[PDB]
């Protein structure tokens, strides 16, 4: 949350929120009705984003679903697509919070040591996040897509 | 080890800067304790009274000595914050005597102060997040000023 | 519009920092780091 | 014995996987190098009598105790055995150049050779000097133009020099 | 091509006179500033591949509209030309620290640049976001000397003034 | 610490669901009052020293607490007590912006009743100084903001008893 | 995916300028009639 | 037009390369032996009107076919225009000594001079002798081995400046011919 | 590198022989003619500044295309790197005369010099001229037949010191050639 | 090899200078020292089979258990390889008096020699009992000059302290 992240920056320096930090929190709450409409555009398009984003992934990385890959089998490919739904849900949390804090604490902290324990290619999960960003950003306008595009951009770099 | 509570890029430049021999063990420890990883781990969830007992534990290997020390660090954490706290520990004369610029701090079983032995043993014998108790909240007031 | 204008420099700078770490872990892996006998003797250095 | 193409197949069978799409594309660069890798093997095979003899003659000029009586390369039978060890190591380096993988070199030639020269008394620090002299005679002959079209063969003679360095630290 | 040297040997060539005592007194100041500006050139020559990476994506962090279809960097080989355009300007700033004047940036970077970037639809507001990021990330004890960062950041806002 | 936004996202995430229509109304209730909190938080940061000055004069100044034999008698003991009122005013302003008292349970109230018992600081007089800060603050920020700020002044007083 | 190592925005230089050069005062001083590292 | 520092950056521009620690060290020695260059320009420009009156009249005493009618330095008008012709050449050499290369000498003094003297009928071999006496005059003053005037310097070796000024005077002779 | 003393050791170790007899006699000649040899090294390092610059600027006035644009000694960055080469070559021929054996010249200076002078494109026939110019100066400063400067020495025949330093200079010639 | 002229020329090259006039003094001081140093080496080379024969059997007089069966002097061929080894070390000292340094003894006769004699079960005390006998058999009249015997007895001291 933009509010929580600005308080821990002030509490660390033992001070009050500066007028520049308070001015950012003001336009964060006033733009809440517009940011709630961007998160609901993705919430009503899960079937298209997770199905298309997962179909595009298996064409750029066919070896993860081929016999011998991590996501091989009916139940294993389903868990594969289950994870793209976990990360699309967190991106809607971050659009509403105004910060990458919900994505970081749920599904980015300890994610590399996690996937390495299951034997999952971390670069195959970043490829599926880049393919969901292609579907999701095509549902939005010029602005309101750069906003959605950032939370997909951070999840890529932070995951690698 | 940081693998379970970091994303992976918070203290990556401090590591590369140390392996090149550019910074000493004392600079790598000051730069490591005043990072976003330490602030998120040992400053946000706890009050300043518990942040003092953890700061001496990690950077000095011992619990707080006496009341004059608790009220000295408490005034730093009220005015200047966390990063001025870490500088007062690493730049102290006690640090330079026992750890210098080439050693990493250790558990440091103490003897001489009145309760520093049993207090330092309660800090280092408890596991991380074992409970939310403050070991040395303060010293019971001795008569006088 | 005012909200984005205040966070644009914060956001692009935190993405550059995350990619400088990936580039460093890749040149460090090829440079022989993490191949030591003390790294392969841990369980998390075997996953890496 | 497996080449560069069968090396990535053997690494993927131990994981039980199909080849990745960047692994097919990196094998398509080796096919594109191709005609040039065959120029390097053609240039050190057509001069293989002169790589060995010019770098044998240069070895007994700096180390004259090797051909003194009692030295290791002193007799007709021990001199002819030094000249064919140089011709064998040059043979398996050119096999490893055409394969793209040092697996024919260190299974057929380099494995067990350090412990063999110690059983015979052969100074392995002097075999390494004779290998490093064949390296300079080969890389000076790999990058001359002389009937080939002009281009960049620099990462292929850096691989040829790497096989000679591997054989020279494995004899001692 | 614009130096301490070339402005005093073409002023006395235009008057038709010899090198005078005021001409040699300008070449004395070329000796004195050379310790500070060649230090800034040597730090830039060893670190240029990381300072055009972090300043090239200060353009695209600020201007996300440039990656739309029909825009300036819309495929990957136009984004690589953008970092190449930044790396051309950092090479020319490094030449000005060596020469001792804005000669290589005037002739090879600035002359003709308004006509090119208007014809080719390249916004110069995104070129100056790349150069003002580099001027604002300078740290005069950390990155170079005190006076090495005075004239590293003087050729950087010579580009900012001539592209705006 | 977690604010009203964090607590609404948590109730949905603990089921694995997106934000439904009930979650969006709880989020609109926060965004509506968010401009009144930013305005009270800016006026408290400017009169932070005047609020504590006016609040001590109303409660602690000419009593047994400051006379010889009181807890705030000596000068070190007077400066140490107004440095505590800076803690309470600064952290109650964090909790008002966030709309959650979660930062008071962690950063303020943990181990605080045990610190005051060791030193001998009076609890009944501490609560009366925080309640004087609630009047002085509610006069600067009005009734709407003053009734929200007093919700966290009361949280400290109830956890301190 | 999307790794940016080095100067990714331009193809590297050929580097094919390998030639010998006398190392005045940098030539390694070798033993005569012998080889290094003891016997 | 160019100096020695911008001759370096047009060589690095041909390779699209940054000028760094290899060929910065050749420029740090240019700055360090830089007060040697400024004393050496100052000794040329202080003896310049004796130096041009002696090289032109030295050219007369070698070949006295220029004082007979039909000569090219025959008239009173042509002696002034030859004594002005030889101090343009000294002026552009001392620009090239002060700068560090001979690209002010190529562009502004030696462009079209060969085509001028052919169209004027100015004899070429008498002119090379006029700049060869100026070459021997220049290396005497800046190694301080002049027989009629000695100037006060600090002590040291300036023979590589005097081998640089003779390459500038041999550039004038090669383009006239 | 080997001097005259190391070389008889490595030539007799290669035969497993004791140093004595005809090989020890040539070492007594080195000790007997020791003062005489050290003047021949002294009569080079005192003129080593103007032995170089007379040679580099001497080959320019015989082949003046080297300073024309396109020539190899055109810019001041190319002319300064040629003056540095004539001093490096003369520094090792002085080292090889003082040691009495050519192995410091053959290893540190001429090893891989012919392969470097073609990759840069230095003209070979122009480079061996300046060596031949420096060769005539060295055999003149040793025999004391230098016509612009004499030296105060003792009386005696320094033949075969000049013939030995003649044999080092054409070894520099036959390397790059 | 560190030698007479070689060790000065190699130090006048690490500084990159010409031979100094203070670099020609240590050359002349090393040429005058080598006159007596060559007189020792001419004596040892002219009469070596007599000085080896009487130094070899001084080892077997002191250690008469080496001629026992099972030991390092058991055959006659093992005896002849003992007098060969004393003649090897007297040859390397002759090379050290010509070079004027302990270079030939280090590389060609000491490096790895201690590890060879352990694997072959030869006592290093028996190699030094034949060089110690040679050191004190030297007489400053009738063998060599009193200055030559100082250099000759220091390289025998270097070999004694290297084997033992
Ligand atoms: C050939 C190069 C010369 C020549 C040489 C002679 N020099 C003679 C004696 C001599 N030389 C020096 C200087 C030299 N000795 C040093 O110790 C040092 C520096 C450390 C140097 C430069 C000295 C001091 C002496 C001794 C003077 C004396 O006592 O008389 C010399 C005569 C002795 C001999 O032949 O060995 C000769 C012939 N003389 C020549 O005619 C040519 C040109
Ligand atoms: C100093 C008063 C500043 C400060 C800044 C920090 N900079 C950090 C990294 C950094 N800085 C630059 C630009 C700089 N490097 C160069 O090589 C040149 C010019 C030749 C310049 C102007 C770059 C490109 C980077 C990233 C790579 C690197 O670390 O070298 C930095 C490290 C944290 C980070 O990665 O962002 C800091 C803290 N230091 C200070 O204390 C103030 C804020
Ligand atoms: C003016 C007097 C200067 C000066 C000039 C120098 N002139 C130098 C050499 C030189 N001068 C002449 C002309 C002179 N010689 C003649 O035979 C005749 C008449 C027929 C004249 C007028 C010639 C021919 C030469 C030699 C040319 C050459 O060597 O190639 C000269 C260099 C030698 C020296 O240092 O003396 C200088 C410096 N000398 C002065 O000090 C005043 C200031
Ligand atoms: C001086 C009065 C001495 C002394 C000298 C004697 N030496 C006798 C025999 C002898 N000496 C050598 C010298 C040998 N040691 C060396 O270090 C070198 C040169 C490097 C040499 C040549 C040898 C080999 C021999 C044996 C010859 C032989 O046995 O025939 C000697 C006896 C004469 C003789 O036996 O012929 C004497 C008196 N002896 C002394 O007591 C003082 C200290
Ligand atoms: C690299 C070490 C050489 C060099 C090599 C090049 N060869 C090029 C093309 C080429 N090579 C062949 C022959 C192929 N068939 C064979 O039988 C053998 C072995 C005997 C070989 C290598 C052919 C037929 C061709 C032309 C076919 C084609 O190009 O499609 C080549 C590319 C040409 C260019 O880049 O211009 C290179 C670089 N060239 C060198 O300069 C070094 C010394
Ligand atoms: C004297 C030592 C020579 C000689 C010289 C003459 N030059 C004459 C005319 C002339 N010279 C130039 C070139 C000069 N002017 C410049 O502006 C520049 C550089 C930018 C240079 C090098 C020009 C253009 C002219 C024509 C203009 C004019 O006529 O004044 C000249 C006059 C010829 C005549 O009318 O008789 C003379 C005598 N001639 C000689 O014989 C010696 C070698
Ligand atoms: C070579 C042509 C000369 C010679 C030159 C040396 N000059 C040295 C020091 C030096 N020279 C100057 C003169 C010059 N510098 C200026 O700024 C101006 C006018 C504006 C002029 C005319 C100065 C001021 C200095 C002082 C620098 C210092 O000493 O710190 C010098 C010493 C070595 C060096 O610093 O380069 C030399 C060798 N000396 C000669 O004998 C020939 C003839
Ligand atoms: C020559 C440069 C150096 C040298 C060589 C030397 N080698 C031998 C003897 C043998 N060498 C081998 C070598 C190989 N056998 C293999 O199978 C392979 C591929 C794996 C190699 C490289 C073998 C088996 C022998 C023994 C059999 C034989 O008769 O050759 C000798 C002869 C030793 C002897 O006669 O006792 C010599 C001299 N020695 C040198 O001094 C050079 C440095
Ligand atoms: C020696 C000095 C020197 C320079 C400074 C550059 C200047 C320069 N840049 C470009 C060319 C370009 N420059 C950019 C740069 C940008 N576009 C963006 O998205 C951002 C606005 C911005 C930097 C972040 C792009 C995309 C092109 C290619 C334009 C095109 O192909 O249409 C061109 C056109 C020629 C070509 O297409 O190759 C020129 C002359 N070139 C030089 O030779
Ligand atoms: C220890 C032994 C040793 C040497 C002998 C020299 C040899 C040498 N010279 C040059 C380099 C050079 N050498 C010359 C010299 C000449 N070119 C000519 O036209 C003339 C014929 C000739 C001198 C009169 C020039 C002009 C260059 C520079 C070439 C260039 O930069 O393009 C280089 C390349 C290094 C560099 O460019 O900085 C080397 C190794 N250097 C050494 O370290
Ligand atoms: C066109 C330009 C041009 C030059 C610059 C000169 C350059 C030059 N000088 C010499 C030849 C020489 N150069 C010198 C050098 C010197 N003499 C001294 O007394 C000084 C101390 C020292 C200069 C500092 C010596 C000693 C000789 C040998 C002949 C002589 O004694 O002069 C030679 C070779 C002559 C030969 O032996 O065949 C040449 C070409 N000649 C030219 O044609
Ligand atoms: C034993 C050490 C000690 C000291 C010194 C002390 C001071 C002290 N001074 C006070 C007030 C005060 N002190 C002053 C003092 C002054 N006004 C002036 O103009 C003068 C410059 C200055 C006196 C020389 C005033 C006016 C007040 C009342 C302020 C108010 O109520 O607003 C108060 C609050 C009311 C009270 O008296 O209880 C304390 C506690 N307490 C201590 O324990
Ligand atoms: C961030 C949360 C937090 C709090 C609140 C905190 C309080 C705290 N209050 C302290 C003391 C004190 N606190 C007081 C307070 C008071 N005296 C009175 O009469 C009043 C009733 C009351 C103020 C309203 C006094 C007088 C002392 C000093 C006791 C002494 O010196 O013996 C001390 C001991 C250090 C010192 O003396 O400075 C701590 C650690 N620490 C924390 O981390």
């Amino acid at each position: 949350s933009i509010v929580t992240k600005s308080i821990v920056n002030a509490d660390a320096e033992a001070r009050y929120l500066s007028p520049g930090e308070l001015d950012r929190i003001k336009s964060f709450v006033l733009s809440g009705q517009r940011r709630l409409r961007i998160a609901q555009t993705l919430t009503e398009n899960r079937e298209r984003i997770v199905k298309q984003g997962g179909q595009q992934l298996f064409q750029r990385r066919p070896d993860v679903v081929s016999p011998g890959g991590n996501a091989y089998g009916e139940e294993m490919t389903a868990t594969c697509l289950r994870d793209l739904d976990y990360y699309l849900r967190l991106v809607t949390y971050g659009i509403i919070a105004g910060d990458v804090t919900p994505i970081e604490e749920i599904g980015l902290v300890g994610v590399k040591e996690m996937y390495s324990a299951l034997g999952t290619p971390i670069s195959g999960v970043a490829e599926g996040i880049r393919c969901m960003k292609d579907v999701a950003c095509s549902l939005l306008s010029g602005e309101d897509a750069a906003e959605v595009g950032f939370y997909f951009d951070y999840t890529l770099a932070a995951m690698q | 080890d940081i693998s379970t509570f970091v994303i992976g890029n918070e203290i990556e430049n401090i590591k590369i800067q140390f392996i090149k021999g550019q910074i000493s063990v004392k600079e790598m420890i000051n730069a490591l304790g005043k990072s976003s990883v330490y602030l998120k781990e040992f400053y946000n969830p706890y009050p300043n009274i518990k942040v003092i007992e953890l700061g001496t534990k990690h950077f000095l290997g011992r619990a707080p000595n006496n009341q004059a020390e608790i009220r000295f660090y408490n005034q730093i954490l009220a005015s200047c914050g966390l990063q001025a706290f870490i500088d007062m520990l690493t730049n102290s004369q006690e640090y330079a005597e026992i750890f210098g610029e080439v050693r990493v701090p250790f558990r440091r079983f103490p003897t001489l102060p009145a309760a520093n032995f049993p207090n330092t043993n309660t800090l280092f014998d408890k596991q991380t997040k074992q409970n939310s108790v403050v070991i040395v909240p303060s010293f019971k007031a001795i008569t006088g000023n | 519009a005012k909200f984005r204008g205040s966070v644009l420099a914060e956001r692009g700078a935190m993405i550059t920092k995350a990619e400088s770490a990936t580039a460093s872990v890749i040149t460090s892996l090829r440079d022989g780091l993490y191949s030591g006998e003390a790294q392969l003797l841990t369980a998390s250095g075997q996953r890496l | 014995m497996l080449d560069a193409f069968a090396k990535v197949v053997a690494q993927a069978d131990a994981r039980g996987e199909f080849l990745s799409n960047t692994q097919i594309d990196a094998l398509s660069k080796m096919v594109k190098e191709g005609n040039q890798r065959l120029d390097i093997v053609n240039k050190v095979t057509s001069n293989a009598s002169a790589i060995v003899t010019n770098s044998a003659r240069a070895l007994f000029a700096e180390q004259p105790q090797l051909i003194q009586p009692g030295g290791n390369a002193y007799t007709s039978r021990r001199m002819a055995a030094c000249l064919r060890d140089m011709e064998i190591v040059l043979r398996y380096v050119s096999y490893a150049m055409i394969a793209g993988d040092s697996s024919v070199l260190d299974d057929r030639c380099l494995n067990g050779l350090r412990e063999t020269y110690q059983a015979l008394g052969t100074p392995g620090s002097s075999v390494a000097v004779a290998i490093q002299k064949m390296k300079d005679a080969s890389v000076a002959l790999a990058n001359d133009t002389t009937g080939t079209p002009i281009g960049d063969c620099s990462s292929l003679v850096a691989e040829l020099a790497g096989y000679f360095d591997r054989a020279a630290v494995s004899v001692v | 091509m614009k130096s301490v040297i070339t402005t005093v040997v073409s002023a006395a060539d235009a008057a038709g006179r010899f090198p005078s005592n005021s001409d040699l007194e300008s070449i004395q100041g070329n000796i004195q500033r050379s310790a500070a500006r060649l230090e800034a050139a040597e730090k830039l020559a060893g670190n240029h591949e990381a300072v055009v990476k972090e300043a090239g994506d200060a353009c695209f962090a600020k201007y996300a509209y440039l990656k739309n279809p029909g825009e300036a960097g819309e495929n990957q080989e136009k984004i690589n030309k953008c970092y190449r355009d930044v790396d051309h300007y950092m090479r020319l700033v490094n030449y000005c620290l060596v020469v001792g004047g804005t000669g290589p940036l005037d002739e090879w970077g600035i002359a003709g640049a308004r006509e090119v970037y208007r014809t080719l639809n390249l916004p110069t507001s995104a070129y100056v976001a790349s150069i003002a990021y580099t001027r604002d990330r300078l740290c005069v004890p950390r990155d170079m000397s005190a006076q090495a960062g005075v004239e590293f950041s003087a050729y950087l806002d010579y580009l900012i003034n001539a592209l705006s | 610490m977690q604010d009203a936004i964090t607590s609404v996202i948590n109730a949905a995430d603990v089921q694995g669901k997106y934000l439904d229509a009930n979650s969006v109304e709880k989020l609109r209730g926060y965004f509506q009052t968010g401009e009144l909190r930013v305005r009270a938080a800016a006026t408290i940061a400017a009169n932070a020293a005047t609020i504590i000055k006016e609040a001590v004069a109303k409660s602690l100044l000419y009593s047994d607490i400051t006379r010889p034999g009181g807890n705030m008698y000596t000068t070190r003991r007077y400066a140490a007590c107004i440095r505590d009122l800076d803690y309470y005013l600064r952290y109650a302003t964090y909790g008002m912006l966030a709309g959650d008292p979660s930062i008071l349970d962690e950063r303020v109230l943990n181990g605080l009743k045990e610190t005051y018992n060791s030193l001998g600081v009076p609890i009944g007089a501490t609560i009366q100084a925080i309640q004087a800060m609630k009047e002085v603050t509610g006069s600067l920020v009005g009734s709407d903001a003053g009734k929200e700020m007093g919700l966290y002044f009361d949280y400290i007083c109830s956890g301190l008893s | 995916v999307a790794a940016k190592v080095g100067a990714f925005w331009k193809p590297k230089a050929p580097k094919e300028v390998p030639y010998k050069r006398p190392m005045g005062a940098n030539t390694p001083e070798l033993p005569y009639n012998t080889v290094p590292r003891l016997v | 037009m160019l100096d020695a520092f911008s001759r370096v950056v047009v060589n690095s521009d041909a390779k699209a390369a940054y000028v760094g620690g290899s060929d910065l060290q050749a420029l740090k020695s240019f700055i360090a032996d830089g007060n040697k260059r400024l004393d050496a320009v100052n000794s040329i420009v202080s003896n310049a009107s004796c130096m041009v009156s002696d090289a032109v009249s030295g050219m007369i005493c070698e070949n006295p076919g220029l004082i007979s009618p039909g000569g090219n330095c025959y008239t009173n008008r042509r002696m002034a225009a030859c004594l002005r012709d030889g101090e343009i050449i000294l002026r552009y050499v001392s620009y090239a000594l002060l700068a560090g290369d001979a690209s002010v000498l190529e562009d502004r003094c030696l462009n079209g001079l060969k085509e001028t003297y052919i169209a004027l009928g100015v004899p070429t071999n008498s002119s090379i002798r006029a700049v060869s006496i100026m070459k021997a005059q220049a290396v005497a003053f800046i190694t301080n081995t002049a027989t009629e005037r000695k100037m006060s310097f600090a002590a040291g070796d300036c023979t590589s400046l005097a081998s640089e000024v003779a390459s500038y005077f041999d550039r004038v002779g090669a383009a006239i011919s």
